[PDB]
DNA sequence: TATATATATATGTGTATATATACACACATACATATACA
DNA sequence: TATATGTATGTGTGTATATATACACATATATATATATA
């Protein structure tokens, strides 16, 4: 029934970043944003290239997205 | 490569049988129709000379029907 | 089964017109139909009219009335030998038939084949398409496709309208879709409200490469990037719009809107037909749609140019005055029309009859890397690079492919392949219009017209150049200065008239006594018996709407009303010269009205051109601020 | 086999089984057989808990108890909106008895001979017209009535210095006299009602009460659409 | 809002139009669908709806007892008043 | 290397619909885990 | 071999949080597919 239900199973909202899983990989940041009207905010923010010569970019920084309201699990396990 | 049903449809009670040929399909177009169209074919007694499924169905459009005079 | 009849449908309707009192509503299947019963009524001021867009706005004690008579509305369709052509042309793979069909309007509907349909309800699917299906393309081709006088569409037409009677009292931004329900209310709007939060949407981005280069609204929040093509915006839960009020005002003059022909909606008025802007806006933005036959498409013109040519043609003292009228005699070309290139830092070549823009790039033999800085016109950053990925005869040639891109600047940065500079150049051959790396970055378009518009009172219009698109606007605009200039002078002759009685009433008021009278009749006549004028209060104070003819006919036919709501307030003495002096005020301006409607080369010609220079620094403020108006 | 608004379900037994739903489905003296074997009863149980006033929640054990906490408010609300129609009452009587005397007195006092407004508040102050706040006066929209009477004496002649020339006619005098007398027969209504039995305003919320039922039985008739 | 808005004359609305009415002038800060269903919600009558009297009088298909009243039309097609 | 298909993308103004999560609690359906045995 | 007995799921209401999808219309461009040439 897996292997039958396993093609649905392999689309989220993700950019990795750069340096993400690396040599430098514990450099770097997750703005788990809550939609995707934040991922606009956010993908706007850090590409500000020289009108923010010290902030973040996407070197060290990813995005993704929480989906709405998060399930708890304390009420199911 | 070679290795469910109908969506939002209501048949009539008397749809492939012995009085298969005097019966509609009233196709709408989205589902507030099909709303309006549930709420008219259930005239009880109130309407004694309209239809009701008993010869009657309900299908939606889905919108906008392709061509098919420009995939063929 | 179209023969022997097994496709059939019911036949509802649209509008019905409920009339107080009587219960049987008169009931319309068609707009047109409609609009021409109600021109020709003299007050539609005790009839309710009802539009129903889908069968769900249909109430109770209608949908009973509607399925009493549930068999008597239903129509069977039979088909002839003439119909087969018919679907051939309106649904076939090839639109010059649907171009050479779609020209003409709808043919109406015989006695004989109205009465045959309504006694034994069969239907022609010939004459079915020839009205129901040619009447919805017309309608399609008027909705999607852009006026040449103001260079929008209707509903972007219905957007400035409500939004400019929106923010009037004052500018505070709203949300979009609190803006989208007033202009849905407001301007009659009956569709869906999901495209027209798009089109609110759309209608107030400003980046490099969008469509509007001059943004009716400031838009407040994140109305999306050029990396995706401004389909990266808010939801409209979120972001704002404002009006962006200077160059409405410059741009599209108060006292001309009330000159227009309306649009009128469901009894009373919407929006106009078209607006006539100072300058042609039609060819000052881009654009590309589809729809019914045609196709819509194009590229902006300088600005400069645009300023050049309608200086030229309206001044009298510049040198291109009397070449350019004989240029328009013979339409012949003089002044060049180039494309826009404003916040666009590649370079544009003219080879034959086509404009082709180029990108940037920047070669580098050291660590054997090219880095691209710009791509060509209206070209989104992520699609450009997802088209040079899939494409395989590329990809043999990079290892890895990375953006660098801020938010408003292209920087996309390849990696070759270790000695691979070399099998480009025999790979991607060099032409005389293109070199090798912008034939192997696809770094190059083709801009490529089509000039189909709609003309005033419907229909399509189709120019060549866009020189003929000028030629056809300038004549609207030196019209409609004829006609404010004198209605202004009609305005303010009859105001003269109705000020220089109140001064004299003020000034016998004490010889007058006026307590001593009864009521409004006997004040009235023993107004009349000392020689004051009748008038029409309102038309003078608020002529609204009203044409010359109507302001001259219904302005001496009224009472005297202007000298009876006069306030204790403003029977004092500073108040007298306060009333002499705004008197003498208008008198002025009415010399320097009779002045101006005489002028060479025709009435209202310096007016213009100081709208000129305001909607240019206006424009150039706006340039500065990033469109914010700061 | 339902209408749009009434139930009608059919159902269809296999051959001898009513029987065994009887011995099967047993019955007891709070529902039958047939309605244990098709759902056909439900309780109706209730969790009354609501927000009270200034935040919060409160949590009610019967219905009498929401009934008893609702009808004290209601009361004190009948008495400050008759207390504040005693108020604007007697400041509207003030207000167009100064109006009413100076169309009878303008047609001498020849405010049109006078320089600009000042000099008119002064001409007017200077015969005993009273200093009024017109625009406070005319509508009281959300002032409690200690800004009604601690404001409204401290305002300017802008109610005598804007009427209109209409206003001076006899016609106009007449209306304003008959709308003095009316505002003084309720006046003394709304005195006579202050002090009624149990409390104040006692007969006006019954009159509201039938007022509210026939257009509960009114729309009722209707389907609710009011026709 | 909808003592505010209906004051000049009880000319229907949408419920989109009027959704948009009170979330400007009554300040709502949340989304627009939401109030759009509690608007719906407020408006509808038939046996064993929520209601007994009723704020609105709704015009259009307002959903039956059948699917408990979750059988209504889209905010595009109805109107309240 | 050639002449020839048939499917494929994108633009504005339109036509229709879909779906995930939180929060409380009375109620309904599914075992299953024993405990006498049998 | 029936019985309870403690487990586990499962929709459902109002007011919130965040998204998804089909269709029409014109025309210029495209990337791989195809004969037959041989």
């Amino acid at each position: 029934l897996q292997s039958i239900s396993k093609k649905d199973n392999h689309v989220d909202k993700y950019t990795r970043a750069r340096n993400a899983g690396g040599k430098r990989a514990q450099d770097c940041m997750l703005l788990a944003a809550e939609g995707d009207s934040a991922l606009s905010l956010l993908r706007t923010g850090l590409t500000l290239g020289k009108s923010n010569p010290s902030g973040p970019s996407f070197d060290f920084c990813g995005m993704i997205s929480l989906g709405g309201v998060i399930m708890n699990a304390c009420k199911k396990v | 490569l070679q290795s469910v049903d109908v969506d939002k449809y209501t048949r009539a009670r008397n749809a492939g049988g012995k009085r298969a040929q005097d019966c509609m399909l009233l196709a709408a177009e989205g589902d507030s129709a099909l709303s309006l169209l549930r709420t008219g074919l259930t005239l009880g007694k109130s309407n004694p000379s309209g239809p009701s499924f008993d010869f009657c169905g309900m299908i939606s459009l889905g919108g906008v029907i392709m061509n098919a005079c420009k995939k063929v | 089964l179209i023969i022997h009849g097994f496709v059939k449908r019911l036949l509802t309707p649209l509008i019905r017109v409920y009339e107080k009192g009587k219960t049987m509503p008169v009931e319309f299947y068609y707009e047109q139909e409609f609009d021409a019963w109600a021109k020709k009524q003299t007050s539609l001021a005790n009839h309710t009219v009802k539009y129903y867009k889908g069968l769900a706005a249909h109430d109770t004690h209608e949908v009973k009335s509607m399925f009493k008579h549930f068999d008597n509305m239903v129509y069977t369709f039979t088909l002839d030998d003439s119909a087969k052509e018919l679907f051939h042309i309106y649904f076939g793979g090839e639109s010059e038939l649907r171009k050479r069909e779609l020209c003409t309007g709808v043919v109406p509907l015989t006695e004989t084949q109205t009465q045959s349909i309504h006694s034994v309800r069969r239907i022609p699917c010939s004459l079915h398409l020839q009205v129901d299906t040619k009447a919805y393309k017309l309608d399609a081709i008027e909705r999607q496709i852009p006026n040449f006088l103001d260079g929008m569409t209707r509903a972007r037409r219905k957007i400035l309208a409500g939004g400019v009677k929106c923010f009037a009292s004052n500018n505070r931004e709203r949300k979009v879709f609190q803006f989208g329900g007033y202009v849905a209310d407001h301007m009659f709007y009956h569709h869906g409200d999901m495209s027209l939060n798009t089109s609110i949407i759309k209608a107030a981005q400003y980046y490099p490469g969008s469509s509007h280069l001059y943004p009716v609204f400031i838009g407040i929040g994140s109305f999306g990037s050029r990396h995706l093509g401004g389909k990266d915006a808010g939801s409209p839960r979120y972001i704002s719009v404002q009006l962006a009020s200077e160059f409405i005002k410059t741009m599209f003059p108060a006292e001309d809107s009330w000159l227009l022909p309306y649009v009128f909606e469901d009894g009373q008025r919407a929006e106009p037909e078209y607006y006539v802007p100072v300058l042609p806006l039609a060819i000052m933005e881009y654009g590309a749609n589809p729809s019914e036959g045609w196709k819509y498409t194009t590229w902006a013109r300088q600005l400069e140019d645009i300023l050049a040519l309608v200086r030229a043609y309206v001044d009298k003292d510049n040198p291109k005055h009397e070449l350019l009228h004989y240029a328009i005699k013979h339409k012949i070309t003089i002044l060049p029309l180039r494309p826009s290139n404003y916040n666009f830092k590649g370079h544009l070549k003219r080879f034959g009859q086509y404009y082709y823009s180029y990108g940037t790039y920047v070669i580098s033999e050291q660590r054997n890397i090219i880095t691209i800085t710009e791509l060509p016109l209206r070209v989104p950053t992520v699609a450009y690079i997802e088209s040079i990925k899939k494409s395989s005869n590329r990809m043999t040639f990079i290892e890895e492919i990375i953006d660098y891109s801020s938010s408003e600047t292209i920087e996309i940065l390849v990696k070759l392949k270790p000695n691979s500079l070399n099998r480009i150049v025999e790979e991607f051959k060099e032409t005389e219009e293109q070199d090798s790396i912008e034939n192997f970055l696809r770094l190059r378009n083709c801009l490529h017209s089509h000039l189909n518009f709609v003309k005033p009172k419907g229909g399509i219009i189709e120019f060549n150049t866009y020189y003929e698109i000028l030629y056809a606007w300038l004549p609207y605009r030196r019209e409609l200065y004829q006609k404010r200039l004198m209605r202004e002078h009609a305005v303010l002759k009859l105001r003269i008239i109705m000020e220089t009685a109140i001064v004299r009433y003020i000034n016998e008021s004490a010889e007058l006594n006026l307590s001593h009278y009864e009521d409004e009749k006997e004040a009235s006549r023993i107004l009349s018996e000392h020689g004051f004028p009748p008038l029409n209060h309102t038309l003078i104070i608020s002529p609204e709407f009203a044409s010359i003819e109507e302001l001259n006919q219904k302005a001496l036919q009224g009472c005297y009303t202007y000298i009876l709501s006069l306030q204790a307030r403003e029977l004092l003495i500073a108040a007298k010269t306060r009333r002499v002096e705004k008197i003498k005020k208008m008198q002025a301006r009415l010399d320097k009205v009779e002045q101006l409607l005489q002028e060479s080369p025709f009435p209202g010609a310096s007016v213009w051109l100081e709208e000129i220079d305001a909607v240019e620094k206006a424009i150039i403020k706006g340039r500065n601020t990033q469109w914010k108006f700061h």
